């Protein structure tokens, strides 16, 4: 009840819980966009959970490519879905 | 500009929060994120 | 997906002989062996390049978006 | 990631000289040159020509490891004859040979129809 | 002219069948290698992609583009970006080209190297012109577009060498042979019944005299007379590959005399 999660660039506040990889590649909607070149432990999906406990997806450590497609959808429960495919 | 594309009708959507996740006439609940304008450089190798 | 630009083994430019090769078969009703030599592909490394290629792009193009 | 840049096969990185000359202790009148950013193209050559010289007592080259671009050339020569000179000589002797060859080619080239 | 002597058999815009003679195998080889690895050439070495809705990937396309042979006739009048005193790339060390294609028709639209367009200033030197040798002036087939798909691109040709990447290679293959009659006995022939009957007699067996039954082994013969044939890919006139070959190899031994000297 009145406790969700949101895909948006996190920037530390009363929790600061985040991680090393940079978020500078995310857009304010919390998702990188196609064309952008990622690597290291870069953040591909920025998600938060309440004031702000970081719950974001960082790229696979040993990997690095270019974003090939980000898909935003909905489930049968009306859940916001996100699928980032990296090439 | 355009912040999103549609799974099918290709129409360049782009809406804020509470707008659910559909499109115009093609209520496809899919939508693609649209490329960046920050041109990517490639090594010809 | 598409005709490689060059023969992996030696470098011969081959990305310019796919349409020709294709015509040399349909419209001239030649055989791949003769067709290839007439395109100048004499050594087997370059031969395999074309004789073996699989033009899968033609199938990708059939997808709407 | 581990792969070094390809230009490092022909481009001297910093602190590197094209040649490192060293006095062989095992034998007299002998030296060991380390060519940096060079391979079998120059090695077998300078080696081969270094052999046509009769006052040359020993000439051999080898690239210790295919990973790095660099070969070692050992030259030994009769007393009074400096290996350094034999190399110079083996070089000029080569540079000429190639000049001649170049000419003869541009010559025969013209006499061709097409 | 006393020394390494050429003796061309065939010749054309692509091959230079010839016979090197009066030369150490080593030199015949070093020259063979250089033609393959160290002759400077222009080739797309950087691709900026504005738009690609094609069926391929940017890196995919970008790869082919670098394999598209480009005019490198006056290449020496161009410099390597790494030496050029500019910031990145200028008309003194590079050539910029463009590729814009839109699937307009409904039938499959093809994209070729002819559709590449120089945008920099060649300053008088023949350089950067995509090579074309097909009977219809199309050149290499870079991509295929369906109606509606697009491909906006910007490349940057630069001076490079084979050692760095095979795209900068001017040669295509280099037939090479010697002692077509195994007189020097450099190779030992494998056989089931008959060495002679099982192994085909190569081209160059006509250009030489078969040994004679009783003649003892010629233990002093060396390896001179090499039957080559260079094949250009187009970035450079065949005659040139050989020529410039002998050249680069020449400047190499030279950069060495200058080391001892300034040493
Ligand atoms: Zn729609
Ligand atoms: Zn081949
Ligand atoms: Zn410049």
């Amino acid at each position: 009840m009145s406790i969700t999660e949101t895909f948006e660039k996190p920037q530390r506040t009363n929790t600061l819980r985040m991680k090393h990889g940079t978020y500078d590649k995310l857009d304010d909607d919390g998702l990188i966009a196609p064309g952008v070149r990622v690597s290291g432990e870069d953040v591909i999906i920025g998600k938060t959970t309440p004031s702000k406990r970081d719950a974001s997806t960082p790229l696979r450590s040993t990997e690095n490519g270019i974003v090939d497609q980000v898909l935003v959808t909905t489930n049968q429960d009306g859940l916001k879905f996100v699928k980032v495919r990296v090439r | 500009t355009l912040k999103y594309i549609c799974a099918e009708c290709s129409s360049k959507l782009s809406l804020s929060r509470t707008d659910a996740v559909r499109c115009k006439d093609c209520g496809h609940r899919i939508l693609l994120k649209a490329r960046t304008k920050r041109l990517v450089q490639f090594e010809a190798r | 997906m598409i005709v490689p630009v060059r023969c992996f083994s030696c470098g011969k430019v081959v990305g310019d002989k796919w349409e020709s090769y294709l015509n040399l078969l349909q419209e001239d009703e030649l055989d791949e062996g003769t067709a290839l030599s007439r395109l100048g592909l004499k050594r087997y490394c370059c031969r395999r390049m074309i004789l073996t290629h699989v033009d899968l792009i033609e199938k990708f193009l059939r997808y709407n978006p | 990631m581990n792969a070094p840049d390809r230009f490092e096969l022909f481009l001297l990185g910093e602190g590197e000289s094209k040649l490192k000359i060293d006095p062989d202790t095992k034998a007299p009148n002998a030296v060991v040159i380390t060519f940096e950013k060079e391979d079998h193209t120059l090695g077998n050559l300078i080696r081969a020509e270094l052999l046509n010289d009769r006052k040359v007592l020993f000439a051999a080259y080898k690239v210790e490891h295919p990973f790095f671009a660099r070969f070692k050339l050992r030259i030994q020569t009769t007393e009074g004859y400096d290996p350094k000179d034999a190399l110079k000589n083996a070089c000029n002797s080569i540079i000429n040979k190639l000049g001649a060859l170049k000419t003869n080619f541009e010559t025969e080239w013209n006499l061709q129809t097409l | 002219e006393e020394g390494p002597q050429v003796k061309i058999r065939e010749a054309s815009k692509d091959n230079v069948d010839f016979i090197l003679s009066n030369v150490d195998l080593a030199m015949a080889n070093s020259l063979r290698r250089v033609m393959i690895a160290e002759i400077p050439t222009l080739a797309i070495d950087s691709v900026e992609v504005e738009t690609n809705t094609t069926v391929l990937a940017d890196e995919f396309i970008a790869h082919r583009l670098g394999l598209i042979p480009l005019q490198s006739m006056d290449i020496e009048q161009l410099e390597y970006s790494r030496d050029c005193f500019c910031e990145d790339h200028c008309d003194k060390c590079s050539v910029v080209l463009t590729l814009q294609a839109f699937g307009e028709s409904e039938s499959t639209t093809n994209v070729y190297s002819k559709d590449l367009v120089i945008v920099s200033n060649l300053m008088g030197r023949n350089i950067g012109h995509p090579i074309i040798q097909d009977k219809e002036g199309n050149g290499v087939l870079i991509c295929k577009l369906r109606k509606g798909q697009e491909l906006k691109l910007t490349c940057v040709a630069k001076k490079g060498i084979a050692k760095e990447h095979a795209k900068w290679g001017p040669a295509a293959a280099i037939e090479f042979e010697y002692d077509p009659w195994n007189k020097l006995k450099h190779t030992d022939y494998w056989y089931e019944q008959d060495s002679a009957k099982e192994w085909p007699q190569s081209k160059n067996c006509e250009y030489e005299d078969p040994p004679n039954e009783g003649d003892p082994f010629d233990y002093k013969a060396q390896a001179d007379t090499f039957y080559m044939n260079v094949e250009s890919v187009g970035s450079i006139p065949v005659d040139q590959v050989v020529v410039r070959g002998i050249d680069t190899l020449q400047k190499k031994v030279a950069s060495i005399l200058l080391a001892l000297t300034q040493m």
